RNA sequence: GUGUAGUAUCUGUUC
RNA sequence: GAACAGAUACUGACACAGUCCCUUU
């Protein structure tokens, strides 16, 4: 998340839906990308969870197999009291990798 | 480029912020803090022989144009 | 250097009150929200004594509290909006007696923020949606739909954020089953900042817009826009649909407006005014609160004004239109911020300050003789107030919430430090005295010389509500009486009482058992004499009476077991017990409701050993277990509330033991050098115990709570109980050569109070060393002096006479004939810069005034302190600071004066001596070494007594702000700034110069301060923060100070003092707050206890979150991080936790819950 | 970061290393030192260890005048982590001096820091606000806090 | 081994 | 210290084979 300056969160009022995480994003903090002390749960806005977006990873958009939590540092800093952490940007790195794979097979 | 956090809030300053707007925002926030607290308002109620309603009314119609007229 | 936080009293200030059926039944209950404490209480129509039910701390600031019910349900759900960024919905479980969290939604950051919602809470009357709005730019709407599981659900919040807008008040509007509608006092300010010509505040009115809630499309948009011509403050809901038309009221200055959507034009009505008000005619009038008694027959709206007058608004409306609004005069009450009318005529008024009363409606006031008012009458309204006729006072609540000054000293002949608290505002101001114990009621006193030993009550029937026999026995005299409301000496008793009586019980229905040292006596209504004489000259010691079993004890331990068969004749077992000591006390278990006999038994011995014996015939009178005690036991008894046992010894100890053959816990406290004897007493229809000592101790059990509190009376030997209709609860105690009757009307658990009324609001008071008198000064804003009031009344009478009303105006004499009392009708006063000053001397023993001192209109008294001068003799001088034309909101003053008295006749007389001019009003008086320090504004002057006026010798000008307090120690002096924390000042002797050598770095709004040691200052803060600043021990005599402690209580503290509360205790830091709560700070003794408490608190912080979802660590670290302080409330919350979590935490800590409870209660017992 | 609340005892040993690191030798060392300070301050939060943390701010503060995004982000994170542990008064005092500097870039960076501290924990700021004397036209004095009982 | 951003350090010519 | 053009290093617990999350007159 922090490693990519081109990604912008939705930053909208949270609803009742629960964010989901895939296999390779199991124990990673959504905001600060940590691996220690999951404390609270992640809430996402309604429009980010509709139709094909149901049950998807918040970072990479993969299939949802694990829940999304917040670390203790984010709770202490009160950075969890914000909009939904869903990433709306498609990501330049993923598209470039896909196109390179297409060109070399 | 990552500055949207400071753009969706009320009272946030910027490069060309002068003294008047900062002071009036400070006064507004101070009045809101006075209204929110209970014992901080009880202190004012004891200090001057009025009631809670009169103090609340004075604070409500003192938030419009504090620190004098603009310039 | 680590302290512990403890609480003694609970906040009594009332801010919100909501009525409803929170238990789901048909009995109304009241929910009251304190500053940071949520309390639930209900009334009782049969008695009228209101008893608290639930009290839980929320650890946060509550800004709103509403209740609602679903469309079809019978339970009321509480919605609380606190300073946090989340909304919580609460529920009440009568069985669990605890609030249960239901739903929790977050919508922003925590704390009191301008744009964060939580201030105004809007709830639809039917209970289909809830709206929460912020001060600026933020509004939220929730839909509380219910599911098929008979529960409730919450949906996602909606968006209604208007840009750059202010909100005054939000209230729901009844629509009658269509889309809900909300109304608010919308206001715009964008053009205010766009006008540099200074024409923004003028011609800028507020509007009233309605917000729609479409359940279909699920969005909120602005619908209406109705600008007003006045400036309203708050709205009033009106029932709609079937009963009455839907609409809102517009409370304003001297006007009330009814508004509705559709074809309803605006209607105005002037506010009635009292006859010949004593206030400024140009002053406006507003409303403070209202009420809604939505009776099925008709609905009427209550109201209250600034002066405290209750009106009765009746809506005379057509089916679709409205004709006129009719007003009425109802009664007069003290100023209140929130009131609610209840069913069956009950009315609850929560006064802003002072005591809270609960009135009962006896007369409905249907078309009273006094004329009413209506909007149909063209052109002001006048009405003459009358004393309370419609309402009668039945019960009152004691609440010394507005504490302004606290002092601890011993003035009486006793050896207990009395607590003096100055509270109250205006005419209701009083000086209350707090003392540990219970209230004592005196009904009658009978003087019977002699040496009484014991007294018992025997009733002819097992469930009689009145006594039948009183065994008034002495050492060598016997007397028996009977109560018939004309108590005399009974004649047909025939008990043959010659020797002193040792036993009077009830074994059957009307069976009396008497014990004398030469045998055993049995008394029955019929001619049945089961009397057996003791063989030989041996004397029986005592017997163990009970409901169905009597066990006698003889010398040498040869106890005899007697069991009463249903036939009646006694029986003796075929076994006997023998011990090698004497028997002084016996214990018998209470009979079970179904079982005829019990099993537990206790026997006390002179050898300091107590044993448990099984009552079964298989092993009757056999040694089962062994237990040892330090001292010789005196008596033993078993009490219920599920039963607890207390062990009495020859010394002042009362061990707490659970029902168990094995030994239990050892919990004893101070209870002098007198034996403790257990005796059953009556306490609110429950089972309790009684103990005797140098001071009598009463122990009760309210919701499984134990508190060994004493009684506020002299030494007593024996006591009993008395139950009747006029006196449901009472205690009968026999004193030296006299008999006394006692009763406990109020609960009076701790800190009994006594009311001594004053004139104005007290500011400060001191205590004379030898005179032992309180010099109390008062000062009020916008007040009238008695001479000024008399002159103005004379001028008004002259004007009325000159009015020439046909010459034949008799109203001028009628008005002056009677004056309205200030304490019942309030104090009508007005002005802008009018002050007052009163100086009084009061005797602590009896609250009677000694001398009266009055000043001019523009004279204000601020500081008073008795002082002495070295150059003079033993004359005590009193100096009072006086201001001249002081106005509060703008800073502009002309000057001041300093008074000087003589204290003639050692404190019972005063006389004016002289004055002196000062540029600024003095701050405080600090006498030391025969020298008095005068603080004039930002300067610091040194003044010594002269011949005709005070003379100035030394001055210092280095304080950068206004000085609001000076504290002096035997060597140096500390000056309390208004913005800076502290400024250390050293006064040189050889050259007579004042210098500064120490100051702090963090500015603090310090109000009060105190010194704990030679280099420790316990400063305070205006907001509520408490900090201790200690100078480094390696400083010369810049040198910046350091902070060693920080804490946040959430309430403003205006008093600090480090003394000892209980005799033989330890130096504790007791403090009081303006809210009304009293707390103490206790330092730790050992590191093991410190780390155990720290671990307990750390576990409980994450295991037991607060009810309102507020971060406890962040709340305590509100302004500054907490340093070396442990919160005691979280630790004390251990008792009310669930058993499973208690077991889990006990296993985690490798301790037992009884051990944890004992460890927690050790600190409370030691330091209280 | 991993130790958490048990790192309060091991602050004395790392002070000389932090003292060496904060010197303007290379950007990587400064960034790593700022990260260390942020993590330690977040870990020791709530234990009243302000005495040791106050000294580090005097050397952390001069690391704000740089054009490298990585070091700027590290310094901002360190300041945000220290804010919850030391109190906003120190940073408010530091920012008040350079808030109205005649230059431009210093004003921008000071305003950014002030916005960062103003967004979070805004409630605990009214008490720490200073007193500014007013002119003859406008009023800049809050007389309500000068009330005396 | 490959790619995606940023930063720093040494050079051809010119102010 | 403003630039048109080259070479060498460092930082971000950064990423690396995805086959499918697909879609009308
Ligand atoms: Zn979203
Ligand atoms: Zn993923
Ligand atoms: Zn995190």
């Amino acid at each position: 998340a922090k490693h990519h300056p081109d990604l912008i969160f939705c930053r909208k009022q949270a609803g009742v839906a629960i964010g989901r995480l895939c296999e390779k994003c199991d124990g990673k903090c959504v905001i600060c990308d940590s691996y220690v002390r999951p404390c609270t749960l992640v809430r996402i806005c309604d429009e980010c969870n509709y139709g094909s977006y149901q049950g998807r990873c918040v970072i990479c958009g993969g299939p949802g197999v694990s829940d999304a939590y917040y670390c203790k540092e984010c709770t202490i800093q009160e950075k969890d009291r914000d909009g939904c952490p869903k990433i709306v940007n498609l990501g330049s790195s993923k598209t470039d990798l896909f196109y390179e794979r297409k060109k070399y097979g | 480029q990552l500055e949207h956090l400071q753009s969706k809030y009320i009272g946030t300053g910027h490069a060309d912020t002068t003294k008047w707007e900062w002071l009036v925002n400070q006064h507004r926030d101070s009045y809101c803090s006075y209204m929110g607290h209970f014992d901080l308002l009880n202190y004012f109620a004891i200090a001057e022989n009025e009631s809670k309603a009169r103090v609340r009314f004075n604070l409500m119609e003192k938030m419009l144009q504090p620190c004098g007229p603009p310039a | 250097m680590f302290l512990y936080n403890l609480t003694l009293q609970r906040a009594t200030g009332i801010s919100f009150a909501i009525h409803g059926n929170f238990s789901g039944t048909k009995q109304q209950e009241i929910v009251v929200s304190r500053g940071k404490i949520l309390e639930l209480l209900r009334p009782d129509p049969n008695t009228g004594k209101v008893h608290t039910l639930l009290t839980v701390e929320v650890f946060g600031v509550i800004r709103s509290l509403m209740a609602f019910r679903l469309t079809g349900g019978t339970k009321d759900y509480i919605v609380v909006g606190s300073d946090s960024g989340r909304i919580v919905i609460l529920e009440y479980q009568p069985s669990k007696n605890m609030f249960e969290k239901i739903h929790q939604e977050t919508f922003g950051k925590s704390g009191c923020r301008r744009i964060v919602p939580g201030q105004f809470l809007a709830v639809d009357p039917k209970g289909r949606a809830v709206m929460i709005s912020a001060i600026e730019k933020q509004k939220l709407v929730y839909i509380l739909n219910r599911d098929a599981a008979a529960r409730l659900t919450i949906s996602s919040p909606l968006e209604a954020h208007k840009a750059n807008t202010l909100v005054y008040h939000v209230v729901g509007v009844d629509v009658g089953f269509e889309n809900p509608m909300f109304a608010c006092l919308e206001m715009d300010y964008e053009e205010a900042d766009n006008d540099p010509t200074g024409e923004a505040a003028a011609n800028t009115q507020q509007t009233l817009t309605f917000y729609e809630l479409d359940l279909g499309l699920n969005h909120v948009v602005r619908k209406y826009s109705e600008p007003l011509e006045e400036h309203g403050n708050f709205l009033i809901t009106v029932p709609g649909g079937s009963d009455g038309p839907s609409g809102v009221l517009i409370c304003s200055e001297n006007y009330i407006t009814y508004k509705n959507f559709g074809d309803q034009p605006d209607i105005r009505c002037p506010i009635p005014r009292r006859r010949n008000d004593l206030d400024d005619p140009e002053r406006g009038m507003i409303f403070v609160c209202s009420a809604t008694h939505k009776t099925k027959s008709m609905f009427f709206f209550l109201a209250q004004t600034e002066q405290g007058d209750i009106f009765k608004i009746t809506l005379e409306t057509d089916e679709d239109m409205v004709t006129e609004i009719r007003l009425k005069y109802f009664d007069t009450v003290p100023v209140a911020a929130a009131m609610c009318v209840l069913k069956t005529g009950f009315l609850f008024v929560a006064s802003e300050f002072g005591n809270h009363y609960l009135y009962q409606i006896a007369h409905l006031g249907d078309d009273d003789e006094e004329p009413e008012f209506s909007s149909a009458m063209p052109l002001t309204f006048f009405f003459q107030p009358r004393p309370l006729k419609n309402l009668v006072l039945v019960d009152e609540l004691d609440s010394l919430s507005p504490i302004l000054f606290c002092q601890i000293a011993d003035l009486a002949n006793e050896d207990t430090p009395q607590l003096y608290v100055a509270c109250g505002r205006g005419p209701r101001s009083s000086l209350r005295v707090l003392r540990h114990g219970l209230e004592v009621s005196e009904m009658a006193v009978s003087e019977l010389p002699g040496n009484p030993n014991a007294v018992w009550t025997v009733r002819r029937h097992i469930e009689d509500e009145f006594d039948a026999y009183i065994i008034v026995s002495f050492v060598n005299a016997t007397l028996v009486l009977s109560i018939g409301e004309t108590v005399e000496e009974v004649t047909d008793s025939g008990f043959l009482g010659t020797t002193p009586t040792l036993s009077c019980s009830l074994l059957g229905d009307d069976a009396l058992v008497q014990v004398y040292p030469d045998g055993i006596r049995h008394i029955r209504a019929d001619k049945r004499v089961n009397e057996w004489k003791t063989p030989g000259k041996k004397t029986i010691v005592k017997c163990a009476v009970n409901q169905r079993q009597v066990v006698i004890a003889l010398t040498g331990g040869e106890l005899v077991y007697f069991e009463m068969d249903p036939s009646g004749q006694l029986n003796e077992y075929t076994e006997r017990k023998e011990m090698s000591a004497d028997v002084v006390c016996m214990s018998l278990a209470n009979v079970p409701p179904g079982e005829q006999r019990s099993r537990f038994l206790a026997v006390g011995l002179v050898d300091n050993t107590v044993r448990i014996i099984s009552l079964d015939p298989s092993d009757c009178l056999q040694p089962l277990s062994m237990q040892a005690l330090p001292a010789q036991p005196e008596s033993l008894c078993i009490v219920e509330m599920f039963l607890y046992l207390n062990i009495g010894l020859q010394n002042g100890v009362l061990l707490r033991t659970v029902l168990d053959p094995v030994t239990g816990d050892l919990s004893d406290t101070r209870t002098g050098s007198r034996p403790v004897k257990l005796f059953r007493v009556r306490m609110q229809g429950q089972e309790a115990v009684l103990a005797m000592s140098s001071r009598s101790w009463l122990s009760y059990s309210y919701q499984s709570r134990f508190h060994l509190t004493p009684l506020s009376y002299e030494t007593l030997e024996f006591a009993s109980g008395f139950a009747s209709e006029q006196c449901p609860e009472g205690i009968v105690a026999i004193s030296t050569n006299t008999l006394r009757i006692l009763a406990l009307e109020k609960l009076g658990a701790v800190f009994n109070q006594v009311a001594f009324p004053l004139q104005y609001t007290p500011r400060k008071f001191v205590i004379h060393p030898e005179s032992n008198n309180l010099i109390i000064i008062e000062t009020d804003h916008n007040a009238y002096t008695e001479a000024t009031k008399a002159q103005r009344k004379q001028q008004m009478a002259e004007e009325m006479v000159e009015a020439a009303g046909e010459l034949a105006a008799e109203m001028a004499a009628a008005f002056l004939n009677e004056n309205l009392p200030e304490s019942i009708f309030g104090a009508p006063k007005a002005g802008n810069g009018q002050w007052a000053s009163v100086i009084r001397v009061m005797n602590p023993i009896q609250g009677n005034t000694l001398d009266l001192v009055q000043l001019e209109q523009n004279e204000a008294a601020f500081s008073v302190a008795v002082c002495r001068f070295s150059n003079t003799g033993e004359d005590w001088y009193v100096l009072v600071g006086v201001a001249k034309d002081l106005i509060l909101n703008p800073r502009s003053v002309a000057g001041g004066f300093v008074y000087t008295y003589k204290l003639v006749n050692n404190g019972e007389k005063l006389e004016f001596l002289h004055k002196t001019p000062v540029e600024e009003v003095p701050a405080a008086i600090a006498p030391f070494q025969g020298r008095v320090l005068i603080g004039v504004g930002k300067l610091l002057r040194v003044y010594d007594l002269g011949k005709k006026k005070l003379l100035r010798k030394c001055e210092n000008k280095h304080i950068a702000n206004y000085i609001s307090g000076i504290q002096t120690i035997g060597h140096r002096v500390i000056v309390s700034d208004v913005q800076e924390s502290f400024i250390w000042v050293r006064y040189k002797r050889n050259e007579n110069q004042l210098i500064i050598f120490a100051d702090d770095t963090y500015p603090r709004w310090v109000t009060t301060a105190s010194l704990l040691d030679y280099d420790t200052v316990a400063g305070a803060d205006k907001f509520g923060n408490i900090c201790v600043v200690r100078l480094p021990p390696n400083t010369n005599d810049s040198q910046k100070a350091e902070v060693i402690m920080n804490y946040h209580v959430g309430e403003t503290v205006l008093s600090l003092q480090k003394t000892t509360l209980i005799p033989g205790g330890s130096e504790s830091l007791v403090y009081t707050t303006l809210s009304g709560g009293i707390g103490i700070l206790v330092p730790f003794t050992s590191h093991e206890d410190h780390d155990f408490f720290q671990h307990v608190e750390m576990h409980l912080r994450s295991e037991h979150p607060p009810l309102c979802g507020r971060d406890h660590l962040s709340f305590r670290s509100y302004y500054f991080p907490v340093k070396n302080v442990i919160d005691g409330d979280l630790c004390e919350q251990f008792n009310s936790m669930e058993p499973n979590k208690q077991k889990n935490v006990s296993e985690e800590l490798d301790r037992t819950p009884p051990e944890v409870s004992k460890k927690l209660e050790d600190i409370r017992t030691r330091y209280a | 970061e991993y130790i958490g609340e048990m790192g309060k005892d091991y602050i004395y040993a790392v002070t000389p290393l932090l003292e060496d690191a904060l010197m303007d030798r290379d950007l990587v060392h400064r960034q790593t030192a700022s990260a260390v300070v942020q993590h330690m301050s977040l870990g020791v939060y709530g234990f009243g260890c302000e005495d040791s943390l106050n000294h580090l701010l005097n050397y952390v503060w001069p690391n704000v005048f740089e054009t490298s995004p990585h070091v700027i982000q590290a310094v901002m994170g360190a300041l945000e982590g220290l804010r919850v542990a030391i109190g906003p008064c120190r940073m408010l005092q530091y920012c008040l001096q350079g808030l109205f500097h005649p230059a431009r870039k210093v004003r921008d960076v000071y305003w950014k820091i002030y916005n960062s501290i103003y967004i979070g924990s805004q409630d605990a700021l009214i008490a720490h606000y200073p007193r500014i004397y007013n002119d003859d036209k406008n009023t800049y004095i809050r007389y309500e806090l000068d009330y005396i009982l």
